[PDB]
C-alpha cells in the first residue's frame, strides 16, 4: 500500500558536529595529521553512501540536499528580479526595445572601475547582460518595477520555505525507505502533478496576463497606459474587447465549439513580424495542450486501486531470442541504486539541454530575442556547455555503480550481463569508427589546406570545386518547408524560418531568422562534430565497461573507482580507474562543445544576423565568408579567430575593458593547467622537503606536515584549470565581439 | 624478469605475501625478528611489478624491494 | 607434499564471452584452475560477467596466472573454498603451482628456503660505480 | 618596458636552474625515495605507495626543465624580435608604450604581425609565404599532438589495445595474417620522451615559421 | 643477444614491440651495453667523434655545391642591397602553376629558396666571389670528410 | 639576423639544459663518495637544502613581482 511513512526526530539538531570537522568519516574525524586530509575532507563531504551503508539514511541525506539546492537557486531568483527592478533600464528599454540595450548591473565608483557603465542607451549606465530576463518579463507581461520587487519577496520567502523544509524533513519527520522506493506514485506526480498542473496554470496566466498586455504593447501603446492585469479578470468587457469570444465564457469549452476561441488559441507557425518571435497565441495552445497530454500520461501506474500499470511487470515482458531474460531485474536495480538513477538522470537532462540549444535559435519564443544577437549567442554557449557537463557526469556515476552497486548474486539483470560478455567487440568496433571518422573528416580538411597551399583551388573539396552536398538535410529541409501545404494542413507556416520557405523577418532594421543554406563547409563540420562526438562516448563507455576488471587487472573492482594507478607492472599501468576515463572524457567534451559552438557563431555571423535597408538589401556581419573560407583550417585561423578577436584586443579603455582583462586571465589559467597535467607528485615532495629544512631552521615549520597533492588530486586540478580557462576564453571574446559588432 | 629482494629489516608481519597478485612471495622460518618469520621471493618469474607489495610495508626504509628488470611475457600482464 | 594431477572434472556453467582464451593459449600456455563447491552458486568472473558454479569439483581455464589468483581468492574471501592451479603448455605438460607446498604462502611453513633474502639494511648496498664494467647489480651482492 | 622583460628572463633563468640543481643534487636519494642511487638515472617512478612517486627520477627532472628553458627562451627571442622590428620600422615608441603591459604584447607583436603570414593561401590565391603559412598551422599541429602523450597515460591505452588484438583475432581474412611483436602501448617514460619531442618540435617549427614571414613580409 | 639490439641481450628477448623503441634509444648508451669495458667505451667514443666530424664536413660541403650549382652569388655581390641570396631549387611535383611562378625569385629561371643563414654575407666577406671558388671549397670539404 | 639570433639562442638553452642532464648522471654513475671526503663537491650534497630553497625564493619573489607590476600595468 502506498502511505506516508516518517520517522519523528530522528537527528537531534546541535552545534556540537559543527566543531567537529570530518565528523561524517570514521577515518577524517580523527583530526589531521598532514595536510592532505584538508583535501580529504572537502573530497568525501558529499559521498553519502561511503559515510553510512543505510539505504534510508543516504536517501534522506539526499532528499534534504536536494532541499539546500532549491533554496539556493530560489535566492539567486530573487537577486535576479531585485537587481531588475533596483538596477535596470527596464522600464525604459520596453520603449524602445531596438535602440537600448538591456542592462541590470551598475558598478561603484571605487579604484577607476567605475568605466564597465556604459551608454546602453536610455539615459542609464551600467553592464549590458546577456541572459535575456528583459525578453522573459516582457513576455510574461510584467511592465512596471514594482511587479519585479514582489518576485523577489516571493522568491526570498520560497527560499526561506524550502530551508526550512530541508531542516525539517532532515531532523523532525524523516521518510521511510519505503516511501522513497514508491516510484509508481512519483511518476504519476511529477507527470500530472508537477508537469501538467504547471503547464495548465503557465497557460492560464499566458491567455489571461501575457496575451492582453503583449497585445497592446506590439499595437504600440505606452507601457504606462495598459491595463494591469487583474483590470482584465475584474471587468471582462476588456478582455471582450481584443478577443470578442470571451464573452461566451466557458460555454464553447463545455459544449466542444473549440474554434470559437481561434482568436486566441491559434496553429500559426512562423514569427510575428512586430515582434521577431513566436506568436503568443501558438505558445499558449502549445502549454494548453501539453497540460492535457501529461495530466492523461501522469495515470499510467497503479499505486493503491487496480488499474495502472506496474513498472516491473512492463519490464518482465520485454525479452527475445537475442536478449535472453530481457529487462528483467532491472526494477530491482533502479530501486536500489542512487548513482543508476542519477547516471540515466544525468544523461537525459544534458541531452534536454542540448535539444533546447538548438530549438531556442531556430524558434525565438521570446520578444525581441532574435534581432539581440548577444542573448542568443550566449544563451545557446551556455546550454550546450551545461548538456555536455551533465553528460559526462552520467558515464561518471555509471561508472560509479559499475565499481559499488552491481552485484550479480543478488541484482543479476541478463542485458548488463550480455553487455559485459562481449566489451571488447563494442570497444574495437567504436574505435574503428573514430579512427574512419577522423580521418575522412579531418583530413579532408588538410587535403583542402594542402591545395590551397600548393596553388590548386580547383582540387579542394568546395562549393566551387569537388561538392560534397548534404542532400539528406536538404531533403528534410525542404520536406519542412512544404509541411503546410500536404502534411500540416491546419499550419500556416513552417515550424521554422530556417527550413527555407523563401521568407525573413527583420525587425527595427536587423534579420531576425531566414532560410539557412547548407553546402559543402555544413558537410565537413557535421562529421567533425560526429567524429568528436564518437570519440568521447568511446573514452566514456570505455571506463564504465572495464571498471570492474579487465585482462590488464583481473580485479580493478577491489582497488575502488578512484584510484591513480596499480604500480608500474605490466609496462605501467597509469589512470585504469574509471576516474581517470571522465577525467580524460572531459577534455574531448571541452573540445566537441568548443568547435560547436565555434561553428555556431561563425554561420550566424556569415548567412543569418546581418542588417536590412529601405532597400531590401541585406548585408551579414562577416558578409558570407563561412562557405569558402570555414573549409580549411587555416580560414578559421585568419577570419574566424584572428579578425574576429580584433574585439577583446581592442577593448580597454572602454566599457568592454573587462572582457580584454578576462581573455588575459584565462589565458593564464589555461596555461597554469599544464604545470599540474604534465608534472607529478614525486618531484613536488622532493622540492618540498627543502622547504621544510629552511622553516625547521627558523622554527617555522607547522605540526600539520605539508604533503605535495594526491596523484588523483593533481589530475583533477589540471583538468579544472584547464576547462575554466578554456571556456572563459571563449566567453569573454564572444561577448566583446558580439556586444562591439551587434 | 623483474628482481624482488628481502632485507633483515623484516618484521614479519606477512603483509607483502597477502597482497601478491601473482603468488611471488612467500613465509619461511627465521630467527631475526619477534615473529621468526622473514618472506622469500621465489617465483620472481611471475612477477609483474606492481609494487603492491612495497605500498603493505611498515618498516621504514622498505623491506621488500622491487627492482624492474628484462621484461617477458608474464612480466608485461599480456593475456594475448 | 605430493602434488596433485587434474583430473577431467567439468566446469561452470557459462554462455561464453569475448575475454576468455586466445591464440596465446594456443602456442605458450594457459592456466587452469581447480576447486570444490558445496552447492550451485553464482560468482563474478575474472574475464567479465557472471557464471554459475556446480556443487562437487569445478575446472576452468584462463589466459593468466593472475585471472586464477584473484579468482581464488575471491572464492576463499567469499565463498570460503579451498582451490589449487597449474600452468598448461602446449605440448601437454602441466606444471603444478600454488598451493605449492599445500600450504599458502602466507602461513610460514617449514621445508621453505628463503630466495632473494639479503642480510642487511636497504641503506648498505654499494654505489654503482663499485659495480660498475662489471655484470652485477647492486642489490644482487 | 626593458627592465620588466629583464627581470622575467631572470625569473626564468632561476627556475630553470632551480629545477636541474634540484633534479642533480638530488638524484642519489632523498627523504622520499633513500635508494635513488639503486635504480639509475631514468627510471619511471617507485609506484603509488608512500602517496605516490609520479616523476621521481633525475630523468624527470630535467624532462621537467626543458619546458621551462623552452619558455625562458621564447621570452628572451620575443624581446629581440619585437625590439628590433620596430626599430627597423622608424617607430620605437610603438615598443616603448606598449611594451609595458602584456595586451601589448598580444596585440601590437603577435596578433598584428601575423597579418601577411596567414595570408599566405587564402580563397583567393597564394604568393610566396604560403610555405611558412603552412609550417605555422603544421607546428600548432604538432605541438597539440604534444598534448596527448603529455597528459594521457599508458593504462588507457594498454587496455584499449587489447580489443584491437582480439578484433584483429576475430576477423575473417585477416586471421590470415599475424604480428610477430606483440603490440603494447609506449612506456612510462617512453611517452614523456614522446610528447616533450613532439613539444619542441611544434615550438620550434612555429615560431621559426611566424618570424621568418614576419620579418620576410615588409623586410622590416 | 640473437636478435636487435645485439647490444643488450636483455631487449632481445621481449616479446613485444618494445623491443624496437628501446632499441632505437639506447644505441649511443655505450656504458650500459652488453661485456664493455673501458677501453671498448674510449675507443668507440673515439669512433664516433670521426664520424661526427665526417657528417659536419659533409653538410657544409652540401651547402657550398648547392650555393654554387643553383645560386645568385655572382649575381649577389654585385648588388648585396637589392638581390636576394638564393639557397637552393624546388623540384615538387607536387606544386602547381601559381606556386611555380610565385616562388621564381632572385634571378632564378624556377622556384628556389631564399637563404637567411647568412652564407653569403660570410663568404663574400672571407674573399670567395665566384661559383668556382665555392666548387673547389665544396670538393675539399668532401675530401675532409672522406 | 633574426633567424641566427634565435637559432643560436635556441641550441644555447638546449645545451645549458644538457649540461645539467650529464652532472646529474655524473653524480649517479661515476660519483665515489669514499674518495671524495670532505672536498668542495661533498659540501654541495651537504647544504643542497639550502641551495634549494635560496633558489626557490628567489624564482617566487621574481614571479610574484614581475607578474604583479604586469597585471597592474595592464
Ligand atoms: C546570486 C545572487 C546575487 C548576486 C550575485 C548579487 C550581487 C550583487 N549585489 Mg545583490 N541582492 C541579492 C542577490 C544577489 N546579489 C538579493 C537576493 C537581494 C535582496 C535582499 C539583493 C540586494 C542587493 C542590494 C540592495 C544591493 C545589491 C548589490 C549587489 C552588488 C554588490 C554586492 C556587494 O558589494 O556586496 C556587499 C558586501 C558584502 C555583503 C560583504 C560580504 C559579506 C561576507 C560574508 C564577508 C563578510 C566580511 C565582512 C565584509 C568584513 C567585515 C566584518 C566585520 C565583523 C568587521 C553585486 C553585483 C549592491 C549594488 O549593486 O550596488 C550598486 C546593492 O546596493 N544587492
Ligand atoms: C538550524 C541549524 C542547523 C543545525 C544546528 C544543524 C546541525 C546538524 N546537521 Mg543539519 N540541516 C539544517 C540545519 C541545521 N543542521 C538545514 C536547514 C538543512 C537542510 C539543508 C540540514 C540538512 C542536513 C543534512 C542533510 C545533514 C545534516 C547534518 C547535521 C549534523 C552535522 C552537520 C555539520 O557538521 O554541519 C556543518 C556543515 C556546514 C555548516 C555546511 C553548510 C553549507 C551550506 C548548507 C551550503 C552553502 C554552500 C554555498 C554553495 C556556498 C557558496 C559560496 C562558496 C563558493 C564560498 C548536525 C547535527 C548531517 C548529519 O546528520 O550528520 C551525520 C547530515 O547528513 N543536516
Ligand atoms: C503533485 C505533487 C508533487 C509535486 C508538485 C512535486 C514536486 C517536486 N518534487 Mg516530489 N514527490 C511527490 C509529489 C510531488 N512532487 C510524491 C507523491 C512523492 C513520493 C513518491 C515525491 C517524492 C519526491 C522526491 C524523493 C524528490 C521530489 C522532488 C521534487 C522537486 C523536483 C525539483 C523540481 O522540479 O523543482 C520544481 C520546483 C518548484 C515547482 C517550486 C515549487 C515547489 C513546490 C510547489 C513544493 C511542493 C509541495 C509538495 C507537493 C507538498 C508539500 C507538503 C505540504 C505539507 C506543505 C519538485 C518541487 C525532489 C526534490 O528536489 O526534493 C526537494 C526529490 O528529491 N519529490
Ligand atoms: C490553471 C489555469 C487557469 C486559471 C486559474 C483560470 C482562471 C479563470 N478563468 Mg480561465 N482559462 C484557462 C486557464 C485558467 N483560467 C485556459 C487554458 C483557457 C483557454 C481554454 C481559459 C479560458 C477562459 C475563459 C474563456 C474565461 C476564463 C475565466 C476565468 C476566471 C473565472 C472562471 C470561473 O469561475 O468560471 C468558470 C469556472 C468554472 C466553471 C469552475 C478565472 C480567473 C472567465 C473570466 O471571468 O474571464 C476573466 C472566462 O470568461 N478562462
Ligand atoms: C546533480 C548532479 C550531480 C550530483 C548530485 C553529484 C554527486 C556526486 N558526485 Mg558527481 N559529477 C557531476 C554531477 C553530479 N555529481 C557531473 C556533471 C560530473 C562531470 C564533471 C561529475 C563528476 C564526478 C566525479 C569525477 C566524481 C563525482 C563524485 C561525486 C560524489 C561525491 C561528490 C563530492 O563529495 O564532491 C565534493 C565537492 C567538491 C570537492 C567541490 C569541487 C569544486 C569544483 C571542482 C569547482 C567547480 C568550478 C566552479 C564552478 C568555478 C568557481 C570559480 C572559483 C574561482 C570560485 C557525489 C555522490 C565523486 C565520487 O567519488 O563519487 C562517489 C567523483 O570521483 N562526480
Ligand atoms: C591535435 C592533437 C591531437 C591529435 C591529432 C589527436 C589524434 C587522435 N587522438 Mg588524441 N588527444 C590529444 C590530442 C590529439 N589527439 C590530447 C591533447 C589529449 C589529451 C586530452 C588526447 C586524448 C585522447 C584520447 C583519450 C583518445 C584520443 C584518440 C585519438 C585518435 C582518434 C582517432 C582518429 O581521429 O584517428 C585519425 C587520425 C588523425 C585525425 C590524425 C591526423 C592524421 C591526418 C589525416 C594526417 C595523416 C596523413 C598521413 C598518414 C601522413 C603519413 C606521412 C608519412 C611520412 C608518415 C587520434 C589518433 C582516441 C583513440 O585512440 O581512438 C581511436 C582516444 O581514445 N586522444
Ligand atoms: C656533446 C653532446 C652530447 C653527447 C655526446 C651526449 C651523449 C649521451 N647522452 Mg646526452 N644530452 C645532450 C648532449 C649530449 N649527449 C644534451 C644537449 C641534452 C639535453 C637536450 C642531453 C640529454 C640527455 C638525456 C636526458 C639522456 C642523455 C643520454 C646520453 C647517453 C646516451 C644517448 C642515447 O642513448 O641516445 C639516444 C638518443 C636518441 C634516440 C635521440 C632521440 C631523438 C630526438 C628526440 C630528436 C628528435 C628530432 C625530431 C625527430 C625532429 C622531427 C622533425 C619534424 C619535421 C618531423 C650518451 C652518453 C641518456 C643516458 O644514457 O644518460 C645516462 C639520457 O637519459 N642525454
Ligand atoms: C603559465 C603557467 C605557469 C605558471 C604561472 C607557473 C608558475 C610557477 N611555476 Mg611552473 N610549470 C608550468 C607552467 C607554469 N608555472 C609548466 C607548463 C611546467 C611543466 C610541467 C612547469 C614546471 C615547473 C617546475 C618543475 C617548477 C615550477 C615552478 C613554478 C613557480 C616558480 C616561482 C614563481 O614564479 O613564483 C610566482 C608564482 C606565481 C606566478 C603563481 C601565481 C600566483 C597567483 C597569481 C597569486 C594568487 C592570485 C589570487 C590571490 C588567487 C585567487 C584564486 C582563488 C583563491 C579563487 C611558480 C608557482 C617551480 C617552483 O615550484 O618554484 C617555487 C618549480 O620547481 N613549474
Ligand atoms: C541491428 C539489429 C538489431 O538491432 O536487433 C535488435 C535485437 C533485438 O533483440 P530481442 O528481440 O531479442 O530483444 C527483446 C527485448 O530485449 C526487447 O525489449 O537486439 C539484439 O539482437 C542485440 C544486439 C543489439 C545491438 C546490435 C548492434
Ligand atoms: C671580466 C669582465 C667582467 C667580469 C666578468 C665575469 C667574471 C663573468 C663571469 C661569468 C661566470 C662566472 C659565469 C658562470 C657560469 C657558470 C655556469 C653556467 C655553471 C654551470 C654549472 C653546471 C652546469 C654544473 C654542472 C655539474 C653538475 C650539475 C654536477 C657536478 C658536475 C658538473 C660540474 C658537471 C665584468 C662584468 C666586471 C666587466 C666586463 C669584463
Ligand atoms: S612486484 Fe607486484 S607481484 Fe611481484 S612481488 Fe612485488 S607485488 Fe607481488
Ligand atoms: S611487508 Fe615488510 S614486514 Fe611484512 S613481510 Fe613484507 S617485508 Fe616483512
Ligand atoms: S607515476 Fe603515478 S601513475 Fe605513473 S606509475 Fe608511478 S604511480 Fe602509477
Amino acid at each position: 500500500e502506498v502511505k506516508i511513512l516518517v520517522d519523528k526526530d530522528p537527528v537531534k539538531t546541535s552545534f556540537e558536529e559543527w566543531a567537529k570537522p570530518g565528523h561524517f568519516s570514521r577515518t577524517i574525524a580523527k583530526g589531521p595529521d598532514t595536510t592532505t586530509w584538508i583535501w580529504n575532507l572537502h573530497a568525501d563531504a558529499h559521498d553519502f553512501d561511503s559515510h553510512t551503508s543505510d539505504l534510508e539514511e543516504i536517501s534522506r541525506k539526499v532528499f534534504s540536499a536536494h532541499f539546500g539546492q532549491l533554496s539556493i537557486i530560489f535566492l539567486w531568483l530573487s537577486g535576479m528580479y531585485f537587481h531588475g527592478a533596483r538596477f535596470s533600464n527596464y522600464e525604459a528599454w520596453l520603449s524602445d526595445p531596438t535602440h537600448i540595450g538591456p542592462s541590470a548591473q551598475v558598478v561603484w565608483p571605487i579604484v577607476g572601475q567605475e568605466i564597465l557603465n556604459g551608454d546602453v542607451g536610455g539615459g542609464f549606465r551600467g553592464i549590458q547582460i546577456t541572459s535575456g530576463f528583459f525578453q522573459m518579463w516582457r513576455a510574461s507581461g510584467i511592465t512596471s518595477e514594482l511587479q519585479l520587487y514582489c518576485t523577489a519577496i516571493g522568491a526570498l520567502i520560497f527560499a526561506a520555505l524550502m530551508l526550512f523544509a530541508g531542516w525539517f524533513h532532515y531532523h523532525k519527520a524523516a521518510p521511510k525507505l519505503a516511501w522513497f522506493q514508491d516510484v509508481e506514485s512519483m511518476l504519476n506526480h511529477h507527470l500530472a502533478g508537477l508537469l501538467g498542473l504547471g503547464s495548465l496554470g503557465w497557460a492560464g496566466h499566458q491567455v489571461h496576463v501575457s496575451l492582453p498586455i503583449n497585445q497592446f504593447l506590439n499595437a504600440g501603446v505606452d507601457p504606462k497606459e495598459i491595463p494591469l492585469p487583474h483590470e482584465f479578470i475584474l471587468n471582462r468587457d476588456l478582455l471582450s474587447q481584443l478577443y470578442p469570444s470571451f464573452a461566451e465564457g466557458a460555454t464553447p469549452f463545455f459544449t466542444l465549439n473549440w474554434s470559437k476561441y481561434a482568436e486566441f488559441l491559434t496553429f500559426r507557425g512562423g514569427l510575428d513580424p512586430v515582434t521577431g518571435g513566436l506568436w503568443l497565441t501558438d505558445i499558449a495552445h502549445h502549454h494548453l495542450a501539453i497540460a492535457i497530454l501529461f495530466l492523461i500520461a501522469g495515470h499510467m501506474y497503479r499505486t493503491n486501486w487496480g488499474i495502472g500499470h506496474g513498472l516491473k511487470d512492463i519490464l518482465e515482458a520485454h525479452k527475445g531470442p537475442f536478449t535472453g531474460q530481457g529487462h528483467k531485474g532491472l526494477y530491482e536495480i533502479l530501486t536500489t541504486s542512487w548513482h543508476a538513477q542519477l547516471s540515466l538522470n544525468l544523461a537525459m537532462l544534458g541531452s534536454l539541454t542540448i535539444v533546447v540549444a538548438h530549438h531556442m535559435y531556430s524558434m525565438p519564443p521570446y520578444p525581441y530575442l532574435a534581432t539581440d544577437y548577444g542573448t542568443q549567442l550566449s544563451l545557446f554557449t551556455h546550454h550546450m556547455w551545461i548538456g555536455g557537463f551533465l553528460i559526462v557526469g552520467a558515464a561518471a556515476h555509471a561508472a560509479i555503480f559499475m565499481v559499488r552497486d552491481y552485484d550479480p548474486t543478488t541484482r543479476y539483470n541478463d542485458l548488463l550481463d550480455r553487455v559485459l560478455r562481449h566489451r571488447d567487440a563494442i570497444i574495437s568496433h567504436l574505435n574503428w569508427a573514430c579512427i574512419f571518422l577522423g580521418f575522412h573528416s579531418f583530413g579532408l580538411y588538410i587535403h583542402n589546406d594542402t591545395m590551397s597551399a600548393l596553388g590548386r583551388p580547383q582540387d579542394m573539396f568546395s562549393d566551387t570545386a569537388i561538392q560534397l552536398q548534404p542532400v539528406f538535410a536538404q531533403w528534410i529541409q525542404n520536406t519542412h518547408a512544404l509541411a503546410p501545404g500536404a502534411t500540416a494542413p491546419s499550419a500556416t507556416a513552417s515550424t521554422s524560418l530556417t527550413w527555407g520557405g523563401g521568407d525573413l523577418v527583420a525587425v527595427g532594421g536587423k534579420v531576425a531568422l531566414l532560410p539557412i543554406p547548407l553546402g559543402t563547409a555544413d558537410f565537413l563540420v557535421h562529421h567533425i562534430h560526429a567524429f568528436t562526438i564518437h570519440v568521447t562516448v568511446l573514452i566514456l563507455l570505455k571506463g564504465v565497461l572495464f571498471a570492474r576488471s579487465s585482462r590488464l587487472i583481473p580485479d580493478k573492482a577491489n582497488l575502488g573507482f578512484r584510484f591513480p594507478c596499480d604500480g608500474p607492472g605490466r609496462g605501467g599501468t597509469c589512470q585504469v580507474s574509471a576516474w581517470d576515463h571522465v577525467f580524460l572524457g572531459l577534455f574531448w567534451m571541452y573540445n566537441s562543445i568548443s568547435v560547436v559552438i565555434f561553428h555556431f557563431s561563425w554561420k550566424m555571423q556569415s548567412d543569418v544576423w546581418g542588417s536590412i535597408s529601405d532597400q531590401g538589401v541585406v548585408t551579414h556581419i562577416t558578409g558570407g565568408n563561412f562557405a569558402q573560407s570555414s573549409i580549411t583550417i587555416n580560414g578559421w585561423l585568419r577570419d574566424f579567430l584572428w579578425a574576429q578577436a580584433s574585439q577583446v584586443i581592442q577593448s580597454y579603455g572602454s566599457s568592454l575593458s573587462a572582457y580584454g582583462l578576462f581573455f588575459l586571465g584565462a589565458h593564464f589559467v589555461w596555461a597554469f593547467s599544464l604545470m599540474f597535467l604534465f608534472s607529478g607528485r614525486g618531484y613536488w615532495q622532493e622540492l618540498i622537503e627543502s622547504i621544510v629544512w629552511a622553516h625547521n631552521k627558523l622554527k617555522v615549520a607547522p605540526a600539520t606536515q605539508p604533503r605535495a597533492l594526491s596523484i588523483v588530486q593533481g589530475r583533477a586540478v589540471g583538468v579544472t584549470h584547464y576547462l575554466l580557462g578554456g571556456i572563459a576564453t571563449t566567453w569573454a571574446f564572444f561577448l566583446a565581439r558580439i556586444i562591439a559588432v551587434g | 624478469s623483474h628482481s624482488v629482494k628481502i632485507y633483515d629489516t623484516c618484521i614479519g608481519c606477512t603483509q607483502c605475501v597477502r597482497a601478491c597478485p601473482t603468488d611471488v612471495l612467500e613465509m619461511i622460518p627465521w630467527d631475526g625478528c619477534k615473529a621468526k618469520q622473514i618472506a622469500s621471493a621465489p617465483r620472481t618469474e611471475d612477477c609483474v611489478g606492481c609494487k603492491r607489495c612495497e605500498s603493505a610495508c611498515p618498516t621504514d626504509f622498505l623491506s621488500v624491494r622491487v627492482y624492474l628488470w628484462h621484461e617477458t611475457t608474464r612480466s608485461m600482464g599480456l593475456a594475448y | 607434499t605430493p602434488p596433485q594431477l587434474d583430473p577431467s572434472t567439468p566446469s561452470p556453467i557459462f554462455g561464453g564471452s569475448t575475454g576468455g582464451l586466445l591464440r596465446k593459449a594456443q602456442e605458450e600456455e594457459f592456466y587452469v584452475i581447480t576447486w570444490e563447491s558445496p552447492k550451485e552458486q553464482v560468482f563474478e568472473m575474472p574475464t567479465g560477467g557472471a557464471a554459475i558454479m556446480r556443487e562437487g569439483p569445478n575446472l576452468l581455464k584462463l589466459a593468466r596466472k593472475e585471472q586464477c589468483l584473484a579468482l581464488g581468492t575471491r572464492l576463499r574471501s567469499k565463498y570460503k573454498i579451498n582451490y589449487q592451479f597449474y600452468r598448461v603448455f602446449p605440448n601437454g605438460e602441466v606444471q603444478y603451482l600454488h598451493p605449492k607446498d599445500g600450504v599458502y604462502p602466507e602461513k610460514v611453513n617449514e621445508g621453505r628456503t628463503g630466495v632473494g633474502v639479503n642480510l642487511r639494511s636497504i641503506g648498505k648496498n654499494v654505489n654503482p660505480i663499485e659495480v660498475k664494467f662489471t655484470g652485477k647489480q647492486v642489490y644482487d651482492l | 618596458g626593458d627592465f620588466l622583460v629583464h627581470h622575467a628572463i631572470a625569473l626564468g633563468l632561476h627556475t630553470t636552474t632551480l629545477i636541474l640543481v634540484k633534479g642533480a643534487l638530488d638524484a642519489r636519494g632523498s627523504k622520499l625515495m633513500p635508494d635513488k642511487k639503486d635504480f639509475g638515472y631514468s627510471f619511471p617512478c617507485d609506484g603509488p605507495g608512500r602517496g605516490g612517486t609520479c616523476d621521481i627520477s633525475a630523468w624527470d627532472a630535467f624532462y621537467l626543465a626543458v619546458f621551462w628553458m623552452l619558455n625562458t627562451i621564447g621570452w628572451v627571442t620575443f624581446y629581440w624580435h619585437w625590439k628590433h622590428i620596430t626599430l627597423w620600422q622608424g617607430n620605437v615608441s610603438q615598443f616603448n608604450e606598449s611594451s609595458t603591459y602584456l595586451m601589448g604584447w598580444l596585440r601590437d607583436y603577435l596578433w598584428l604581425n601575423s597579418s601577411q603570414l596567414i595570408n599566405g593561401y587564402n580563397p583567393f590565391g597564394m604568393n610566396s609565404l604560403s610555405v611558412w603559412a603552412w609550417m605555422f598551422l603544421f607546428g600548432h599541429l604538432v605541438w597539440a599532438t604534444g598534448f596527448m602523450f603529455l597528459i594521457s597515460w599508458r593504462g588507457y591505452w594498454q587496455e584499449l589495445i587489447e580489443t584491437l588484438a582480439w578484433a584483429h583475432e576475430r576477423t575473417p581474412l585477416a586471421n590470415l595474417i599475424r604480428w610477430r611483436d606483440k603490440p603494447v602501448a609506449l612506456s612510462i617514460v617512453q611517452a614523456r620522451l614522446v610528447g616533450l619531442a613532439h613539444f619542441s618540435v611544434g615550438y620550434i617549427f612555429t615560431y621559426a615559421a611566424f618570424l621568418i614571414a614576419s620579418t620576410s613580409g615588409k623586410f622590416g | 643477444a640473437l636478435r636487435f639490439p645485439r647490444f643488450s641481450q636483455g631487449l632481445a628477448q621481449d616479446p613485444t614491440t618494445r623491443r624496437i623503441w628501446f632499441g632505437i634509444a639506447t644505441a649511443h648508451d655505450f656504458e650500459s651495453h652488453d661485456d664493455i669495458t673501458e677501453e671498448r667505451l674510449y675507443q668507440n667514443i673515439f669512433a664516433s667523434h670521426f664520424g661526427q666530424l665526417a657528417i659536419i664536413f659533409l653538410w657544409t660541403s652540401g651547402n657550398l655545391f648547392h650555393v654554387a650549382w643553383q645560386g645568385n652569388f655572382e649575381s649577389w655581390v654585385q648588388d648585396p642591397l637589392h638581390v636576394r641570396p638564393i639557397a637552393h631549387a624546388i623540384w615538387d611535383p607536387h606544386f602547381g602553376q601559381p606556386a611555380v611562378e610565385a616562388f621564381t625569385r632572385g634571378g632564378a629561371l624556377g622556384p628556389v629558396n631564399i637563404a637567411y643563414s647568412g652564407v653569403y654575407q660570410w663568404w663574400y666577406t672571407i674573399g670567395l666571389r665566384t661559383n668556382e671558388d665555392l666548387y673547389t671549397g665544396a670538393l675539399f670539404l668532401l675530401f675532409l670528410s672522406a | 639576423q633574426a633567424a641566427l639570433y634565435t637559432h643560436h639562442q635556441y641550441i644555447a638553452g638546449f645545451i645549458m639544459t644538457g649540461a645539467f642532464a650529464h652532472g646529474a648522471i655524473f653524480f649517479i654513475r661515476d660519483y665515489n663518495p669514499e674518495q671524495n671526503e670532505d672536498n668542495v663537491l661533498a659540501r654541495m650534497l651537504d647544504h643542497k637544502e639550502a641551495i634549494i630553497s635560496h633558489l626557490s625564493w628567489a624564482s617566487l619573489f621574481l614571479g610574484f613581482h614581475t607578474l604583479g607590476l604586469y597585471v597592474h600595468n595592464d
